[PDB]
């Protein structure tokens, strides 16, 4: 139950841990 | 034993010889081959610059 | 006698194969 | 002293999580790296002193 | 980055405009050996958190936690697991060393110099230099001639490794004297890769293994030495192509025959891979078979000499092709398999009626069971056995795993191999791009052929 | 039938050596284009 | 005919992309392409010579080329229907008479016909137990097929 | 070993030999 | 199993081997933020 | 190879040589045989090595006669009889029994006539028991079914000589040579079986 | 002038021989024409070969008793395993007939010469001026040979597994492969039968397209007309790309069946789906691939008629 929910919750925190990064430089006018 | 037989299959012998004919018979054809070639050498053009030979 | 027959065809078949190879016509004009 | 293990691995992962998501916001931001520098270094200094202190921890317990 | 324009190459090909960046090509290759380090600490601690001590490491599905434990860490007489600490420790270390590696490779492409040729003289390179290309050659047959020497190390003085031919049950050891004897050494080479010989992977004890790494150190230090202060001979340049897609295609046939070569050791050697861990071989699992099934006969009382099978070659125990005495049946086909738990049943001339009837331990016939049991044999779905057969088990022998996923490697990087080596040979010659439509070389060909 | 066994490596050996100086022999230069 | 099929595929394929004109530049060769352009995008001449050196024969027309491309898996599916209208009526060409006679005048008589015999034999008994329910075959274990080996 | 399979092959190789011989025969002459 | 001190970050763990996978991904989402140039 | 250098030697080194399939030469001993004590022995280690696979065969002319005629071996060694245990019995008068209990006593075999033809059969002394001087004991022995029941398409005796020719009183190891005839391959009654005639050498460590 | 190896490499690199003697050719040639001549010799006329070692051989000559469909040149025998084969490791030349070893040979030979073969294919690309990469397209076959050929005796441990030289031996190894791998099952056979069958539509298809447009360089109305037709407008109008795709698709397609070959080889079957299906009390529903399962079971127990004599077929 709780060990489901922590394993989801770090899912999907390292999921969006990588297009966070591209949005946030288009955002701010990178050089992506 | 009913006949004869070499009985080398399975004793792993280096390049698989097992007679020292064999041996001179591979440093013989190579040496000749090599001396061959050494000998049209000549012919293939000298790269004794340093930077030379096809490149990119 | 039906072994030799297999044996001329497959001889034969051989043959055309060689003949196709080489006394090709000449092609021109590609 | 697990407790104080824990809480100082948990910094540990923030810190991570944090220098993983800005690093590359810093570098490939024009004109953020060099306003920038100070932030990256604590930052990075950060997690050293924290896996080096998680370490010396473990050998406490 | 760039775009098709300023460089000819689509995105499906963007990786080809750093042939001529190299600061962005290291950060490349550094970024990349940082993501090789992450999944080796991220599976080793994968591994460790679903590890069970009690259960045997090849009924569990490991693939990494075999080779720590062949170093000889946690691990007691006969493969039994001590502690798993080391594999934590390991497991740690490479995911924090890829951490840095990473940033390091983060770097190296986003803010590092695009060209270091100027900037950073010994560095920079150019790939037909051939007297720069011959130093980063150097540096690195130096640095795994170093690591050859640490595994030397670690085997000699560092504790052990863990020796499956010791007396009993294997343990870990220490190599006191490795086979440093230029003939053994180099015999294993010039071998027939056929069977009975194996070349390299017949292999059958630590000394030998010991004894080569200490000799392929020395030979790839002193190759290193040569190569930083030599230049490639005129036959050299004769006879070779000099650029950067040449080199990695090289590489890539190289490591392709690699990859084939670590194919055939994992299914058959066991004494690098030993099968406590990795489990049995193919030929292990057949040959346990026969002699547990000679074993229950024998004590239910019955002659294994004389038990002729259905076909009269013998049900139990006949004689090889060229004179041994083997188990019968259809596991002739492995009659040269060697093991441990096998081999103090064999005399001069194959195995020994007499040490069938009364020299065999109760460890050796356990150790038969377990192994006949998990056969390397399985499916897809994880099913083990024959295709015919019921879902009941959940088993696939690591064996399988490594030798069928490094295959498919090894193969694919041949292709590769292949498709570089062409192109780099046609961009060298200048048609790479295609036909000049002007001077083309077969209009001015004699006819006909 | 030892014979037998070195003609077949004397023939094998030639043709090796044949394949190995054949691409020593400055083969990078053999093709038709413009360099 | 399905298997030339295929192979006529993969070389018209490679010949036609490993044969083009240097129409443009860059190495990305799929841009230089225009498809209103009236010139021909490959040599057909090297080409057909390659093909004369390595295999012996090359085509030399790329009507009857593609031609042939079209009519090889055409010929060879019809007569595959042809087959299989012959199956309809049972009408198959199962055994050879001539080996089905020697292989039981002579016990020590085996090909691998004879072998693909006996595992037909076997799948037939083993599946039509539970393939065909309407016969309600009961075979006792003892009637079917098996090596004796075990 | 029967009459009428050997016949009935030789047939079968000889009279389309002929059709075709007799066609590239033309062929070739004009 | 993982020390009992570290046995509350078991969950992370199970997540990590997967992570190299989604770089190649990421690699292709960067192209479909510069258009594919 | 003596019985020393044989079991000097490891499995490793045996393996690929053919000597596993060899038999022990008696180097040492004497040849008078009168050294050899009266009395009943345990027979461990014997060994047989056969030298010669002439079989009977019909002449193929009309006018010949049926004749013991050459063969070519087929299967790769794999014909070697060894590890044979039983009782050996000599008396002080000059008389001797030999008998075979155990071990492996049978191994089968493929020989090729000239012509084509080839014949296999089992090469066997099983349940010999022998009696006479020890200049020819001759015994006879039972032959198995080629094949087991079990066998599908797509009892039997024959005669021994044995002689001692080498005896070494202090460690036993007595050598000989034999010949025997044995019915060939007689497996689902396609044809009449054959007689197949071997001689050989035979070794065996009695103590 | 020069000398006589530069003479004997200006004729062996010539492209104006009739057909291409390359640097690879030079192995090639002898290997090809030993392995057809022995195949050849074996075909025509070879004693019975003893193939599952248990003292029964097998006949697969015309001259005894045989035809073309029905012929073959019998793997290697069980006994010899893996082991190195030669005709001077034999004691007579008979006894190396009657143990299989002209199967080795054909196969040794024959596996050189195919590698030499796309060798040489990629050697006559380079020296005409073309972009060489017939030879990665001419891999697929040949890796398919090479499983069939080397890669599954390895992992079987024997050469008595390999495909037989013959008509029949093919349908005999599909059903032994079948029967003991459930090779129908795997998603590779699947790809490669996928790829097959494409190759054989695509080829159709671009035939018939190219043709109707080669009216009195195709032109772009063959475009249009297959965008009305299954309604992908713009999916194929580059002449490079559709004839990349006509290349790629079945080479990609082989390479992944034989590299389920190879895997097979090491005995990691396909999927297995019996017993699946399962009722509310625990009866067991029958499915088609119980279907297929009873069909493998009774290819399975007719396998060997007198070679197994253990319950489990481990080798
Ligand atoms: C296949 C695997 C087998 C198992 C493993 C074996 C490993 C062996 C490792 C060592 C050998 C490696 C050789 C690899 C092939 C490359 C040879 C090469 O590129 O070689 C190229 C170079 C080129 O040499 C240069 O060639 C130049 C051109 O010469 C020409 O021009 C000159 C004037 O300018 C002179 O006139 C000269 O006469 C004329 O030939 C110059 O002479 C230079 O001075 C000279 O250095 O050769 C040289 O490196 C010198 C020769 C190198 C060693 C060759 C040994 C050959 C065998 C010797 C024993 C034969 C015994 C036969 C017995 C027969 C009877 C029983
Ligand atoms: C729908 C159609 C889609 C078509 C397009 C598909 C495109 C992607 C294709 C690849 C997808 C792979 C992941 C999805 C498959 C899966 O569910 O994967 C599931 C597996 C295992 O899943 C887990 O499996 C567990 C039990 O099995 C495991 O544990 C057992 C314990 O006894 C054994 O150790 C067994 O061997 C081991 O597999 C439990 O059942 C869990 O519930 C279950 O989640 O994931 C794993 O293994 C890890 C996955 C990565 C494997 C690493 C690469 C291995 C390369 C081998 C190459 C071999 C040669 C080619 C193939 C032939
Ligand atoms: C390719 C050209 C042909 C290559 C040589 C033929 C290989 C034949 C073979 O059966 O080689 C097998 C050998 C290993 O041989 C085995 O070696 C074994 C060693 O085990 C022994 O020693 C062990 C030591 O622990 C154990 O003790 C074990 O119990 C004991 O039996 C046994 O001796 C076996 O009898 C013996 O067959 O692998 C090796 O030598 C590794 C060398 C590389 C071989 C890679 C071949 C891959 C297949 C070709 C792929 C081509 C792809 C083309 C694409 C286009
Ligand atoms: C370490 C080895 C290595 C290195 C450094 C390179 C480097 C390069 N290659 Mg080479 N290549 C290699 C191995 C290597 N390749 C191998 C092994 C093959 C055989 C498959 C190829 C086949 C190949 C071709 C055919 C081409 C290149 C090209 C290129 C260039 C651009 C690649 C790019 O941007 O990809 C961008 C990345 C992608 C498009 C993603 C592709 C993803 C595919 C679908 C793989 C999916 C992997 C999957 C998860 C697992 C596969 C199955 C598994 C069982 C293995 C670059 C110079 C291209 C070029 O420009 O040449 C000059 C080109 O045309 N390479
Ligand atoms: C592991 C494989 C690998 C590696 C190492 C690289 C590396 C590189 N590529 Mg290649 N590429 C790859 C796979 C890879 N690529 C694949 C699979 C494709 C097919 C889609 C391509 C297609 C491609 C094209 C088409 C191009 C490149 C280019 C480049 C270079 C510049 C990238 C850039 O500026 O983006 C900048 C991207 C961003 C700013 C977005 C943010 C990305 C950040 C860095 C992610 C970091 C996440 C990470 C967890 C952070 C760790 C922090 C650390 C402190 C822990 C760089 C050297 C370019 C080039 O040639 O340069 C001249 C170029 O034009 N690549
Ligand atoms: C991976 C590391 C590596 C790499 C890439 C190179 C690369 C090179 N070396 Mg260096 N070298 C290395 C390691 C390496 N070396 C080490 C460790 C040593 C110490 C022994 C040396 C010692 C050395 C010397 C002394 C020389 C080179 C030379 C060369 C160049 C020519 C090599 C060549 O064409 O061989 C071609 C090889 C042959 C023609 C030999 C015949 C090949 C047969 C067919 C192979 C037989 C294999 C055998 C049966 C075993 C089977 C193994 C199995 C995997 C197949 C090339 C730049 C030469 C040069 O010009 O540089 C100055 C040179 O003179 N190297
Ligand atoms: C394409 C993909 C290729 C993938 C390759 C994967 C790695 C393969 C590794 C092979 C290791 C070979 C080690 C040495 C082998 C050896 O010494 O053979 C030695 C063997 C052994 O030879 C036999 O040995 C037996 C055991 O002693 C007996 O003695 C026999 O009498 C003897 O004949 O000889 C051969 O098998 C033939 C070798 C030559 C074959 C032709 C090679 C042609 C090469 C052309 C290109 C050259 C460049
Ligand atoms: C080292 C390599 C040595 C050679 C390898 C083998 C090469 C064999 C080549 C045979 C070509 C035969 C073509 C005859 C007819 C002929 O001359 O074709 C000529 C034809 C070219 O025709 P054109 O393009 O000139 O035609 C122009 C039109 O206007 C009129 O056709 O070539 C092809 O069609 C290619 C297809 C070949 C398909 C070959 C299939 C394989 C052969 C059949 C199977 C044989 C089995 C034998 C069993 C015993
Ligand atoms: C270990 C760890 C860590 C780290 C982490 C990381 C670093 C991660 C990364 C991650 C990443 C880096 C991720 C990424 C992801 C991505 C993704 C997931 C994507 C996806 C996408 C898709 C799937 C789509 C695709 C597409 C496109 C866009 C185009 C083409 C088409 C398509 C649709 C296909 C830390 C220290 C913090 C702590 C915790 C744990
Ligand atoms: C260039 C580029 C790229 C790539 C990049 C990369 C690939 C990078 C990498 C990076 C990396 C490779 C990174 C890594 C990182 C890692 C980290 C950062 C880690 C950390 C760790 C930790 C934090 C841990 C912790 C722990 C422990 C100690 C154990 C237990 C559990 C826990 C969790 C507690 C691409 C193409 C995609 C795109 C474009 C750009
Ligand atoms: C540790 C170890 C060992 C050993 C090791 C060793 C000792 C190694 C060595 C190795 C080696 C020692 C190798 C070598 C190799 C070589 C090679 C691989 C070569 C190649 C070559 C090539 C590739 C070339 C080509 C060519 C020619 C012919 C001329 C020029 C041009 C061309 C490119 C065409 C033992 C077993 C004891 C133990 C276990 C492990
Ligand atoms: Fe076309």
């Amino acid at each position: 139950n709780i060990e489901l929910a922590l394993t989801l919750v770090s899912l999907v925190l390292v999921v969006s841990a990588g297009p966070l990064v591209v949005v946030l430089l288009s955002a701010r006018g990178g050089n992506l | 034993l009913v006949d004869e037989r070499m009985n080398g299959d399975g004793t792993g012998r280096p390049f698989g010889v097992n007679d020292p004919v064999l041996g001179w018979v591979l440093l013989g054809v190579f040496g000749t081959m090599w001396a061959i070639w050494f000998i049209g050498q000549k012919d293939l053009g000298d790269f004794e610059d340093a930077d030379d030979g096809l490149k990119l | 006698m039906e072994a030799l027959v297999y044996t001329f065809l497959l001889v034969g078949t051989l043959g055309i194969i060689f003949f196709s190879i080489f006394f090709r016509d000449p092609p021109r004009m590609i | 002293m697990t407790s104080i293990l824990q809480v100082a691995l948990l910094a540990l992962i923030f810190v991570s999580f944090a220098l993983v998501v800005g690093v590359p916001v810093v570098f490939a931001t024009p004109n953020g790296w060099t306003d920038n520098k100070g932030a990256v270094f604590s930052g990075l200094s950060l997690w050293l002193l924290l896996v080096f202190v998680v370490g010396i921890l473990n050998s406490f317990v | 980055g760039r775009d098709q324009e300023t460089t000819g190459f689509a995105w499906w090909s963007g990786n080809a405009r750093l042939i001529n960046l190299s600061g962005k090509l290291l950060g490349a290759h550094v970024a990349h050996a940082g993501l090789i380090v992450f999944w080796a600490g991220a599976m080793n601690l994968f591994e460790v958190s679903h590890f069970v001590p009690e259960k045997p490491m090849y009924e569990q599905g490991l693939i990494l936690l075999p080779h720590i434990a062949t170093l000889g860490y946690g691990v007691g007489p006969g493969g039994e697991i001590i502690d798993t600490f080391p594999y934590f420790v390991s497991g740690v270390l490479h995911l924090i060393s890829s951490a840095v590696l990473g940033f390091g490779g983060v770097y190296h492409s986003l803010i590092g110099p695009e060209t270091l040729e100027e900037s950073y003289p010994f560095f920079g390179y150019v790939w037909k230099d051939k007297n720069k290309m011959t130093n980063i050659l150097g540096y690195h047959l130096i640095m795994l001639g170093l690591g050859a020497w640490l595994l030397v190390w670690k085997a000699m003085y560092f504790g052990g490794v863990y020796d499956t031919w010791a007396p009993g049950g294997g343990d870990v050891r220490v190599i006191t004297n490795p086979t440093t004897n230029a003939a053994v050494i180099f015999g294993y080479l010039v071998k027939s890769p056929f069977g009975g010989d194996g070349w390299i992977c017949s292999v059958d004890n630590m000394e030998d293994i010991i004894g080569g790494h200490i000799w392929i150190g020395t030979l790839e230090i002193l190759g290193g030495i040569w190569h930083i202060y030599t230049t490639p001979w005129p036959w050299a340049r004769r006879a070779f192509v000099w650029s950067g897609e040449a080199y990695l295609s090289y590489s890539l046939g190289a490591i392709g025959v690699m990859g084939f070569i670590a194919c055939c050791m994992s299914w058959f050697n066991n004494t690098a891979y030993p099968s406590e861990f990795y489990g049995p071989t193919g030929p292990e699992a057949s040959q346990s078979q026969a002699f547990t099934f000679l074993v229950r006969d024998q004590r239910l009382g019955a002659n294994v000499a004389s038990a002729q099978g259905p076909t009269g070659l013998g049900k139990y125990l006949m004689r090889s092709p060229t004179g041994e005495i083997i188990f019968g049946g259809e596991t002739m086909r492995f009659w040269d398999f060697r093991g441990p738990w096998l081999e103090p049943l064999r005399g001069p001339n194959g195995l020994d009626l007499n040490k069938l009837k009364n020299d065999i331990q109760p460890w050796q016939e356990r150790r038969a069971a377990e192994y006949m049991t998990h056969a390397p044999l399985g499916s897809l779905n994880s099913v083990g056995g024959v295709a015919t057969e019921i879902n009941a088990v959940n088993f696939v022998s690591p064996r399988s795993w490594l030798a069928c996923s490094h295959f498919c490697l090894g193969f694919f990087f041949f292709i590769g191999h292949l498709w570089h080596a062409g192109r780099a040979r046609a961009a060298a010659a200048g048609f790479e791009k295609g036909i000049d439509r002007f001077d083309e070389p077969v209009l001015s060909m004699r006819p006909l052929d | 039938m030892l014979t037998l066994k070195i003609f077949v490596y004397t023939v094998v050996t030639f043709f090796v050596c044949l394949f190995i100086f054949g691409f020593l022999s400055n083969d990078p230069a053999r093709n038709p284009g413009k360099n | 005919g399905v298997l030339g099929a295929a192979l006529l595929c993969a070389i018209h394929g490679a010949t036609v992309e490993n044969t083009l004109f240097e129409d443009g530049d860059g190495a990305n060769t799929f841009r230089a392409f225009n498809p209103t352009q009236a010139e021909e995008t490959y040599s057909m001449v090297t080409a057909n010579r390659f093909w004369s050196q390595i295999f012996g024969v090359a085509f030399s027309n790329k009507r009857w080329l593609h031609f042939f491309m079209l009519l090889v898996p055409v010929t060879g599916l019809w007569m595959s229907a042809i087959g299989v209208v012959g199956l309809a009526l049972n009408l198959r060409a199962y055994d050879f008479v001539s080996q089905e006679i020697r292989a039981a005048e002579d016990p020590e008589f085996e090909t691998f016909y004879t072998k693909n015999i006996l595992l037909n034999e076997g799948i037939r008994a083993w599946m039509a137990a539970q393939d065909q329910p309407h016969e309600r075959l009961v075979f006792p274990e003892e009637v079917l097929p098996r090596g004796n080996a075990l | 070993v029967n009459i009428y399979g050997l016949t009935a092959t030789a047939l079968f190789i000889i009279i389309p030999t002929s059709f075709l011989l007799i066609l590239y025969v033309k062929t070739a002459s004009t | 199993k993982l020390p009992e001190a570290y046995a509350p970050f078991a969950p992370i763990v199970d997540v990590l081997p997967v992570i190299p996978v989604f770089f190649i991904l990421l690699a292709f989402v960067w192209q479909a933020a510069v258009s594919f140039r | 190879l003596t019985f020393d250098e044989i079991q000097g030697l490891t499995y490793l080194q045996v393996k690929g040589s053919g000597i596993a399939n060899t038999c022990p030469v008696l180097e040492s001993g004497t040849t008078n045989l009168k050294e050899l004590k009266a009395g009943s022995y345990k027979l461990e280690n014997f060994c047989i090595e056969p030298t010669s696979f002439t079989v009977k065969e019909e002449s193929q002319f009309k006018g010949g006669e049926t004749e013991f005629v050459k063969t070519k071996l087929m299967t790769r060694l794999t014909y070697t009889l060894d590890a044979m245990s039983g009782s050996f019995k000599v008396g002080s008068d000059g008389s001797a029994e030999l008998k075979e209990d155990d071990g492996i006593d049978y191994a089968a075999t493929t020989v090729q006539l000239p012509g084509g033809e080839r014949v296999a059969f089992l090469f066997t002394i099983k349940q010999f028991d022998g009696k006479g001087t020890l200049d020819g004991i001759k015994g006879d022995f039972l032959v198995p079914s080629y094949r087991g029941s079990s066998f599908l398409d797509p009892a039997l005796k024959g005669s021994a000589v044995f002689s001692v020719a080498k005896v070494d009183p202090v460690t036993g190891e007595i050598a000989g040579v034999f010949e025997s005839i044995q019915p060939s391959d007689t497996d689902l009654g396609a044809k009449p079986p054959k007689d197949i005639k071997v001689t050989g050498l035979w070794y065996a460590q009695l103590k | 002038n020069s000398s006589l190896w530069a003479r004997f490499c200006e004729w062996i690199t010539s492209t104006e021989n009739r057909l291409y003697i390359g640097w690879f050719g030079v192995i090639m040639i002898p290997c090809l024409l030993t392995a057809t001549s022995v195949f050849i010799i074996a075909f025509i006329a070879a004693p019975p070969v003893d193939i599952d070692g248990i003292r029964e051989p097998v006949s697969g000559s015309l001259l005894y008793g045989n035809n073309i469909i029905t012929g073959a040149v019998i793997p290697t025998s069980n006994a010899i395993g893996l082991h190195f084969y030669p005709i001077w490791e034999a004691a007579s030349l008979d006894e190396w007939l009657y143990n299989g070893g002209p199967y080795q040979l054909i196969v040794c030979h024959f596996l050189l010469g195919v590698y030499c073969y796309m060798g040489r294919e990629w050697e006559l690309s380079f020296r005409l001026g073309m972009r060489p990469w017939i030879a990665v397209a001419y891999s697929a076959p040949v890796a398919a040979a090479s499983a069939v050929f080397l890669v599954y005796p390895i992992g079987q441990g024997s050469f008595s597994d390999g495909m037989p030289l013959g008509i029949s031996g093919t349908f005999n190894f599909m059903i032994v492969f079948q029967a003991e791998h459930n090779i129908l099952m795997h998603p590779f056979h699947m790809l490669g039968v996928a790829g097959v069958f494409g190759g054989s539509l695509f080829s159709a298809m671009h035939g018939s397209l190219v043709t109707s447009s080669l009216i009195r360089y195709n032109i772009v109305a063959a475009h249009g007309y297959f965008g009305r037709l299954i309604f992908q407008y713009a999916s194929f109008n580059n002449s490079r790309s559709l004839h990349f795709f006509l290349a790629a698709w079945p080479v990609i397609g082989i390479w992944f069946t034989a590299l389920g070959l190879s895997t097979m080889a090491f005995n990691l079957n396909g999927f297995n789906f019996n017993q699946s299906v399962v009722d509310s009390q625990g009866r067991v529903l029958n499915t088609w691939a119980d279907i297929i399962n009873r069909a493998n079971l009774g290819m399975e127990v007719m396998h060997e008629r007198n070679a197994h004599n253990f319950p489990l077929d481990l080798a």
